[PDB]
């Protein structure tokens, strides 16, 4: 609570969010974004939580074109609870407030959504989000310049057997 | 991605100007989204953000515009491990055998029957990070294995960094804010401000190794191929510590490239070196920036930017909307000569006619010459010593150039490459008279929209990456958020588009509206002031609380 935002949209659905603080600003951003892109964010959060195979089976791929099960192993490893906790503890109060607001605004849209702009209405993976989910997305972006480019290679790393 | 910042010495108005042309995915977790954020009195910034991140990534404010491009710096290092000769799950550091750590993760998998099964997977880790296997290149055998240390795993500053950038007043303030926090993971930053400063920074999170350590700590075979790789059996090859760095083991801000100018700076994903050739950036760590041949996009930009004439907004816009295939400048004159030398060869007739008629563009109406040229270039790239003038470090803007047709073996191989390219084009399903916009499209529901631009590897500034799907090339990435910002007295004047539109959802009214505009190359005002916003006849407003 204490979450409030004023949103204006100009041509082509560009939002202009005004708020008195970061929590309200995040609230407006999460709500406006969800109106346009709820399905996208839910799918990418499933990916960053390492839950693709749970919803979609091992036959599918992520939007990064990695197989679901290797992608899940990689993100389960990347986004372990200890790592998320340490990341959160290092965030400034302003950043924490932006993220808390964003999750609440996205979730507000989901509570009210009737399918007008949301094609995945009713899917089991379209779920309320948590600030931890936004940290999972942040960490996924962080490693795009490093270990994320070696995700398949990390999953493939197994010690030698008895071979010649 | 491309970026050009123009300063007071080259802009027509004597103030700053910025062209932002990031090349990013059209789908997924890196799909840009436009927004304007305001906390009255202390924050007012507009641009585009990435999914789930409540900050503007590329944007502008009252006196400043900035953008980013992917850099050539290393943001990780591989470590080659020497394994314990008695145990391949142990590795040696200074001759001492250490055990690998094991971290198991468990994943639920939905089966054929619809039920969940649990899969457990072991991730092996060294003191550097997890082990990685690239079959036939980075193996884990009984002698060696590779671990990967990613510098951004410890970068907890990334969100704070962009929130700070969003609050930056001018170029000097932006530089202070970035150098102070060092939270940028893997991009360059270019910016311009109202007073006419143009800034380039290669200020990101980069593993630090003191210069005296590099010759012995590098893996010679891998660094030769551009892979950051170090000797993991020697404790002296640990990332160096410097108290001035924001994070243990990263390069201090003072050692990373910065160029502040009043004429221009540019980057198209090459190193810092030729950001502005009047002041080359040299002498950095090989992990940071190297003097390598520049790509055709940077060569194109420098060809348009060098000289003394003022640059207007329209000039920068037209660098994007021209869809000029700059790589054709390097080879098409000699290709046409080869064509004339082989008049009456049936295997070359259609290709040579298509190439001669071609506008050297990737416009919607560009002829099939572009397709012949692309298939030829993919084959030319595999030829040995076919350049008439190879890369010359003393002439990096104009080399390589031309085909060495005077060399018989090259002439034979080039002609064969063109015959082979022609055979491939003619095999595929291309109706005669069809144009580039007939082939390259973005699907929107049951419909398609023709998309101008072409691959950045062919020197098209408006870079578009596509993949074959059925009868068409489907756009998957490239030009995304465009912003062109100038600074007239009344407030920032910004123009651009989000090529793939605000919404990824087919149901949305904003699923293809800007994509129709992008097809027609009709950029629009990005409204920022209350006056601009209130003038929009489509204006809607909602206030929400809980
Ligand atoms: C940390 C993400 C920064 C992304 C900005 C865009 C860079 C580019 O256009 O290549």
């Amino acid at each position: 609570t204490g979450l409030a935002a004023d949103i204006r949209w100009t041509a082509y659905g560009v939002p202009h969010i005004r708020a008195k603080d970061e929590r309200g600003l995040g609230y407006g951003i999460g709500y406006a974004y969800a109106r346009d892109n709820a399905c996208l964010l839910a799918e990418e959060i499933v990916t960053a939580r390492g839950e693709r195979a749970r919803y979609f089976g091992s036959e599918g791929k992520s939007s990064a074109e990695l197989d679901n099960l290797p992608s899940d192993i990689f993100y389960a490893w990347l986004n372990q609870p200890e790592a998320l906790q340490a990341f959160w503890q290092a965030q400034t109060p302003a950043v924490r407030q932006l993220l808390e607001g964003y999750a609440a605004g996205f979730n507000r849209f989901l509570r009210e959504a009737d399918g007008k702009t949301t094609s995945c209405l009713g899917q089991p993976w379209l779920r309320a989000i948590a600030t931890d989910d936004l940290l999972r997305l942040t960490r996924r972006l962080l490693v795009e310049g490093g270990v994320g480019q070696f995700a398949d290679a990390l999953v493939a790393a197994a010690p030698p057997g008895a071979e010649k | 991605s491309n970026a050009i910042a123009v300063g007071s010495e080259r802009s027509a108005d004597g103030k700053g100007m910025l062209l932002a042309n990031p090349h990013f995915p059209w789908n997924g977790a890196m799909r840009f989204y436009q927004m304007h954020l305001t906390i009255p009195g202390r924050l007012d910034v507009m641009g585009a953000s990435l999914p789930g991140l409540p900050v503007v990534n590329i944007g502008f404010s009252r006196h400043l515009a900035w953008t980013h491009t992917v850099d050539t710096s290393s943001h990780f290092t591989l470590y080659r491990l020497a394994l314990d000769p008695k145990d391949p799950r142990r590795y040696l550091v200074d001759g001492r055998s250490l055990p690998l750590e094991e971290k198991s993760v468990a994943i639920e998998v939905r089966g054929a029957d619809g039920k969940l099964s649990r899969v457990e997977h072991k991730v092996y880790q060294s003191i550097y990070g997890p082990l990685v296997v690239w079959p036939g290149k980075l193996d884990w055998n009984r002698s060696e294995a590779y671990a990967l240390r990613d510098a951004n795993l410890e970068n907890t500053r990334v969100l704070q960094q962009w929130y700070s950038i969003n609050q930056a007043s001018d170029v000097a303030d932006l530089r202070r804010r970035v150098e102070a926090l060092q939270g940028i993971p893997w991009v360059n930053t270019l910016a311009a401000d109202e007073q006419g400063n143009a800034l380039y920074m290669n200020q990101s999170v980069v593993p630090y190794l003191k210069p005296e350590l590099i010759p012995a700590c590098a893996i010679p075979q891998l660094v030769a191929e551009g892979l950051p790789a170090l000797q993991g059996q020697d404790s002296r090859c640990a990332w160096s510590r410097d108290p001035a760095a924001a994070q243990a083991g990263i390069t201090p801000a003072a050692q990373l490239p910065v160029l502040l100018r009043r004429d221009f700076v540019q980057n198209s994903n090459d190193s810092a070196w030729l950001t502005n050739p009047a002041s080359p950036l040299q002498g950095f760590s090989p992990l940071v920036s190297q003097e390598k041949p520049i790509g055709p996009r940077a060569r194109y930009a420098l060809s348009r930017l060098q000289g003394k004439q003022p640059l207007e907004a329209k000039t920068l816009e037209e660098m994007v909307t021209a869809n000029h295939v700059f790589s054709a400048d390097q080879v098409l004159p000699d290709l046409l000569r080869l064509c004339r030398d082989n008049q009456g060869e049936k295997s070359l007739a259609r290709a040579c006619a298509a190439l001669a008629q071609w506008d050297r563009g990737a416009n919607l109406d560009s002829g099939s010459g572009f397709v012949y040229f692309q298939r030829f270039m993919q084959r030319f790239a595999e030829l040995d010593g076919a350049w008439k003038e190879p890369f010359d470090a003393q002439r990096p803007l104009d080399t390589p150039q031309g085909i060495a047709l005077d060399r018989p073996q090259v002439a034979t191989q080039v002609r064969q490459a063109l015959a082979d390219a022609a055979a491939e084009v003619e095999k595929s399903g291309i109706p005669d008279g069809a144009r580039w916009g007939d082939l390259q499209v973005s699907t929107r529901g049951q419909e398609r929209i023709a998309i101008p631009g072409g691959d950045g590897h062919f020197g098209v500034y408006n870079a578009i990456q596509s993949v074959r799907k059925g009868d068409h090339l489907e756009v998957v990435g490239g030009t995304s958020y465009i912003q062109l910002v100038t600074f007239p007295e009344e407030g920032p004047k910004a123009r651009g588009l989000l090529a793939f539109s605000q919404s990824s959802d087919p149901r949305s009214p904003h699923y293809r509206d800007q994509t129709e505009l992008f097809s027609r190359q009709q950029w629009q005002t990005l409204p920022f002031s209350d006056r601009q916003i209130d003038a929009d006849p489509q204006l809607q407003r909602l206030s929400i609380r809980e």
